């Protein structure tokens, strides 16, 4: 019941092993490898989006 | 051009000619509550024409020395028709909103408003270990007013513009869904606001969902012959309003 | 593996395209890249927005309260200590949590227990190893009123025992809210007539901890001081808000004194002078 | 049993531990999850939002809302300096308390470009031009408009489109600067000059107000956690 | 993964169907769903009857008795202590077990041992670590009558040794009944002529524990107090019965004083008044 | 001789590993994942069952 | 032997532990299991049974 | 839990240890690697370079 | 598995090939094998250049500084101690690192903590086990100014706690430079006008450690002395340079007194005499 | 997620097992089995290389 995933290494130059030992999901370690984002709801939060080259309020 | 915008919600229509755009929340448009996120078990009430329509609040006058205004918004529409009555007869309410603010001038006036829509604006007190009365956080459709200096009234909010009544920097207050009313380009500011709360439905008297704030950064200024009285008029329309738990009228 | 965006090369331009002219009056943040204004080269950028995520920012253990209790006294209330559970009595963990309005996280709790022999006439003793008991009472349970009270039995309540000299005790705690997120701020009242208390003090309701020495009355007083470390993990966070400028005053309200917005410069234009 | 050997680092409590620990409440039924608008998955989503810069923090203007207003008006000759500050998002007193300054003050290294947006809050009948210059260090401060136009600059014309963007390019020796102040990683000077004056017609006010904004670009980063220099408590919050 | 039942939608009705009219005189509990009386919507309900099962309800460690014994005395009976094994001397674990009439479970036993130096003139000693011995005697075995008696050898009897400062000792125990379930209540006599004792005291017969210090006579008295924690696991339970209203009196019978059925209201109709 | 089974997680958003180490069945952990029930012997304990819409004692 | 590291939470007694522990009586022959009517697998089976409400709890 | 036995050599600090130890800064983003001329992978690369011998080390 | 080069056999030669004649004026080291000058046999050579690699040469734990602090004093600055982090105060690890100009390595840090009871009148105490705290402050953080200061909370800063008698505490540290390699030498100034400080003191900037006793004021003074051991691992090294002849003087500069190049012989030609 | 590699043994007369346990690459053990070298940049650092038998500065 083991899982292999890559480590945090640098660029231009791994595979640790994790096994969960407790019956609850609240005992698991922190999920410190989710690097995704979406700033489309804080920047650009408008209706009728703008095209960055047009005067846009033309 | 895209500066002309028209909005129809029910039997009320707003046509503007110098609009800018429409900010829609955090990208989410107001919709009804699904059966997966629902908690209560009984049938809700969806009026959808007698409720979802524009209600016009009081106009406030903007002098050169005005500092700001705020309205609490499930509470400023307490006595506005069947929205207020359906608030008084039900226990659980859930709605989105559309906040349109009018302010007009000429090409000889200058100034700049900031229209912010702040969720969970838990405000401070004037005296630190003191209780705030409910007539000072909200007053219905009559606006409360910020002050320029440190206010120290009894049972009142700390009214200072450089802390917005909440204890933060007022320049950093643009993280919320906002627009500007700049008097050389704008005429109005439309903000579509969905339902943001930690629970799927909530009571509409015990809770304050959000707080509209209009704060002038660039002060109003004009010459010795221009018009002095410049009003600011706020109009609000609930969206996707539904209601649950019918019982007798009251709030206690 | 998600990189940041590369910088694309550009050349000279002369046209009716205007990326620098915009209008911030629509509440819109301009998406201007440096390759829209000046001539830039091609840069393969390998930076990762890794240690800025909401998981990596909050998942650090933080002291939330200091709890002090003794092992022999004249008055029985100083032989045990209790704490109504909140994260709002140390300003660092509070100000880190108040970036957001609603949060959802599992908690990891670690206790650090240290013992100091108090000053007395008979300090020359031979004391065996102290054992401490940390009992958590869910909201509504019975409250112990002495160190020898029979509510310390932990038949249903969670508890932990630590013998002196070991590693610190650690347990995990799931998401315990009755709503869908821990409301960091609550703008509202407690009663339906809009009276009572104003603020987040209505929605706290998390229970309270209890601390005592399992050993009986010793022949010398020893002051125990246990420190609670919270670690928020499995984090979700919603609807951000600006950080606090002013210094806090209390735990139950949000009230303050007005503070200046920033530090003064005493001039407005820089120069090559004493700046 | 199984023969094992304890290494150094046993029986310690490190604050950055990432181990597993048993639950105090087994089989606890967590409440279901509800889709709430405005989820934050990264603080860099927050740091890319524009927010107003208190440029006019001069000797008790911070205890009012006047600290945000940049005074500008019609000049006598030409070519005077409007305002100025140093590019230190997190150490300079101008953009210290801004949202970019707060989030960068919870970090120790930073990297990437910076947008500066300027909104003109004057009258619809007034015109004017400005020079928004960036100067990398090594020399001093540019002392006139002639020395300022030798760097990264932009001429901004005031018209229908009411706001301009000065996008400060990432020009550095290293990959990361420091958020706190040191001589080695110095970043430069943001300065603003009169290209042409503010020409205004009759019966219109002469003195007007510029507002300023700051945010991060899409290539921006932060690396090292630390505690903020702003939190100062003495006792508890009873 | 077993959910609770969803709520199905309904509409207006006018017919000879009567779900609300029933007769409870047949001993039948009506299966009326809220979608039979009022108009309800469709609710996808995700609740799980998880922490209400008989396994999750009883499997919690509970203190059953406190055992006290010393390390040097004038009288030899105060240097060791014994306990006839029953679960009916603490009211919490007893009242949790008396929901059912017959039960079948494995037991998990944990001892918590604490030592307190007694008050004397020569408290300034240097005592090495105490070692305690907990010997279980199955029903019928030989009984030790001193701390130096030769019945403490544990040639066949189970035993456990604990040195001071370690983790608490823990062992598991299988189902030990001579019948098919632990009879929580026994309505009957001991003798066939219906005399003797009345109650569950005939079917207890579980053995008895013995506690002593392995060390010899020390030069200072130390009072040891060991607490027994039972944890019922692998649980089966049969034929439920109502919980007890009245406070208990003894361990061997079920006898009581009559208590009122509930707390009084002093009125019978509510109002909006001082209620 | 390992067994993989799911953890207790919430709705709308696992796989721990267990190995038994002792020769007896009385040493195993508690069976805290049996969520089944049958209230047909406490509710509805009758002969000639009732159909919930008929008068039932008609 | 095998190098291991002790985490916090070692050598404690939590009441809600769910670990494994050795038997004091190995190879103990348990008595067989008999089908007894009225098995309870859930307290919610008990809580769904009707029971009489003392409404008239007024002053003795 | 798992029964284990400690060998001699436990709880010591040998200078030539080659074990694993937890990071004080988890998920620390290391700066990228740059090709620099003159990489040394072995001191025997250095020891094979000619260098001048002080033969005339006689009395100051 | 990489062997050294074998010796190939050779025979007598008489030709215009001249492997022994070269010119070192081109900066070229001659590649002369012993089978080019004399007659050699065939030797299968099994030596391995294993324990001469840059990884095996530097990866040894080395004491870098001694840190001394007490547990009760009149002056509060002698109850905690601090150290600005550098590898240039012990000459062995410094002279091993100064073979190269630029290095890139992960660090493995081990602390060895020993306690000595100071001389006093009341040495006959019974002190429980001391617990020490080692807090690392990244460059720019807040500085504690007492043992009871509230900056010791470690809400964000890394820390480690050690109870007396365990194994030494050990943690690993990644590559922390803002450039691409730890510059062992920096030939340059700090200010752009070529004033300020000269040397590698500009590029140190690594933070500083803090040491205290977690316990409170004890009734007898105890002097703690903790030794820091660095172990450079995952090593890369660039552009070598000759080792230092002269003895060091300070940590911040490279300055010296002139030393003779080698040890004198007092003659120039060997003989079979008293040599 | 295990890796098997040979041990350091002598000539003329193994296979240990390593598993990484931590999420970072900075926790791994030392790489003490890279025995490669290249003294072509310290010895022979010239343009127009020499052929060891020719006079080479002929
Ligand atoms: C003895 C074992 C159990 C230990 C119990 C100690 C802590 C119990 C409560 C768990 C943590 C809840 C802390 C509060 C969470 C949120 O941050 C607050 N509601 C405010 O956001
Ligand atoms: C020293 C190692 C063995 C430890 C022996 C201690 C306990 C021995 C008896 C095991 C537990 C039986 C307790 C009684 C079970 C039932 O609850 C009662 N008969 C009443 O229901
Ligand atoms: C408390 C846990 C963290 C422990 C922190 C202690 C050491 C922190 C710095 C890590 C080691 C850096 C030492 C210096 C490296 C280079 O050798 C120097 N820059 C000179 O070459």
């Amino acid at each position: 019941g083991a899982q292999v995933s890559t480590q945090k290494t640098g660029a231009h130059e791994i595979h640790y092993t994790n096994i969960n030992y407790y019956k609850d999901a609240a005992s698991n370690s922190a999920n410190r490898q989710d690097f995704t984002q979406d700033p489309g709801k804080f920047t650009e939060p408008v209706k009728d989006i703008m095209v960055k080259s047009l005067p846009a309020l033309n | 051009s895209d500066r002309v915008r028209s909005i129809t919600l029910g039997n009320s229509t707003i046509t503007t000619q110098e609009s800018a755009n429409v900010v829609v929340g955090y990208g989410v448009w107001p919709d009804y509550l699904s059966d997966e996120e629902a908690t209560a078990e009984d049938q809700p009430t969806q009026p959808d024409v007698a409720t979802c329509r524009f209600y016009t609040l009081d106009s406030v006058s903007w002098m050169k020395e005005s500092q700001g205004w705020w309205w609490k918004f499930p509470d400023a529409l307490r006595d506005m028709g069947l929205f207020g009555q359906n608030m008084q007869y039900h226990y659980l309410g859930r709605s989105g909103y559309t906040i349109h603010v009018q302010c007009n001038a000429s090409k000889f006036h200058q100034g700049c408003l900031l229209v912010v829509c702040v969720p969970e604006a838990e405000m401070g007190a004037a005296n630190i270990n003191e209780k705030i009365n409910r007539e000072h956080l909200s007053n219905g459709e009559v606006a409360n007013t910020f002050s320029g200096t440190k206010s120290s009234n009894t049972n009142d909010v700390q009214q200072a513009v450089f802390n917005a009544g909440m204890g933060v920097a007022v320049g950093n207050l643009t993280i919320f869904p906002h627009q500007w009313i700049n008097l050389r380009t704008n005429n109005c500011a439309t903000i579509v606001m969905p339902y943001i709360n930690s629970v799927p439905m909530d009571n509409m008297f015990r809770h304050y969902n959000f707080t509209l704030m209009i704060i002038p950064f660039a002060k109003l200024d004009y010459a010795a012959g221009s018009s002095t009285y410049i009003p600011i008029t706020v109009t609000v329309a609930p969206m996707c309003a539904e209601y649950n738990g019918l019982r007798l009228a009251g709030h206690q | 593996v998600v990189r940041v965006a590369d910088t694309m090369p550009s050349g000279p331009s002369n046209s009716e395209s205007i990326p620098a002219l915009t209008a911030a009056e629509t509440g819109h943040t301009s998406q201007v890249v440096p390759s829209d204004t000046i001539q830039t080269r091609h840069v393969r950028n390998f930076h990762v927005r890794s240690e800025s995520s909401v998981e990596n920012f909050l998942s650090r253990s933080a002291c939330v309260y200091i709890v002090e209790y003794k092992t022999r006294d004249d008055t029985p209330d100083k032989m045990y200590d209790s704490w109504v559970i909140n994260t709002r009595q140390v300003a660092q963990l509070r100000r880190k949590l108040e970036f957001f309005t609603y949060v959802r996280f599992d908690v990891e709790v670690t206790f650090v227990i240290t013992s100091v022999q108090d000053d007395s006439t008979r300090q020359n003793t031979d004391t065996p190893a102290l054992t401490h008991q940390i009992m958590y009472v869910p909201p509504g349970g019975p409250i112990p009123q002495a160190v020898d009270d029979y509510n310390w039995q932990t038949s249903t309540n969670p508890s932990v025992f630590w013998t002196e000299g070991n590693a610190p005790p650690r347990m995990s705690i799931p998401f315990m809210s009755v709503g869908n997120a821990y409301s960091n701020f609550y703008d509202g009242w407690s009663h339906f007539s809009q009276t009572g208390v104003y603020g987040f003090n209505t929605l706290n309701n998390m229970g309270k901890l209890y601390f005592r020495h399992v050993n009986d009355k010793t022949i010398s007083p020893i002051t125990s001081k246990v420190r609670i470390y919270f670690k928020p993990k499995h984090v979700k966070a919603w609807v951000p808000r600006p950080p606090r400028l002013c210094e806090y005053t209390h735990k139950d309200n949000v009230d303050f004194e007005p503070k200046g917005v920033t530090t003064s410069r005493t001039q407005l234009t820089i120069s090559n002078s004493t700046h | 049993g199984l023969p094992v050997m304890n290494t150094p680092g046993s029986n310690q409590f490190l604050t950055s531990d990432d181990y597993q620990s048993p639950t105090a409440m087994p089989q606890f039924d967590v409440t279901p999850e509800m889709n709430i608008p405005g989820e934050v998955k990264n603080l860099m989503e927050i740091a890319e939002v524009d927010s107003v810069v208190p440029v006019n923090n001069v000797n008790e203007n911070v205890n009012s809302l006047e600290a945000y207003r940049i005074p500008v008006h019609s000049v006598t000759e030409t070519g005077a300096q409007v305002f100025g500050f140093t590019l230190q998002p997190g150490a300079d007193t101008v953009m210290e308390r801004t949202l970019l300054g707060e989030i960068l003050n919870y970090y120790a290294n930073w990297s990437g470009s910076i947008k500066l947006t300027f909104m003109y809050c004057g009258s619809a009948m007034a015109t004017g031009k400005f020079l928004l210059a960036y100067s990398p260090p090594g020399a001093g401060v540019p002392k006139n408009r002639r020395e300022a136009m030798l760097g990264t600059h932009i001429i901004w014309d005031i018209g229908l489109q009411s706001s301009c963007v000065l996008c400060v390019p990432w020009i550095s020796q290293t990959h990361y600067r420091f958020v706190s102040k040191d001589i080695y990683t110095d970043a430069g000077f943001i300065t603003c000059w009169y290209q042409t004056s503010i020409v205004v017609p009759a019966e219109v006010q002469n003195q007007s107000v510029i507002l300023c904004f700051v945010s991060a670009c899409n290539d921006f980063s932060v690396r090292l956690l630390r505690d903020s220099p702003f939190v100062r408590q003495t006792a508890f919050y009873q």
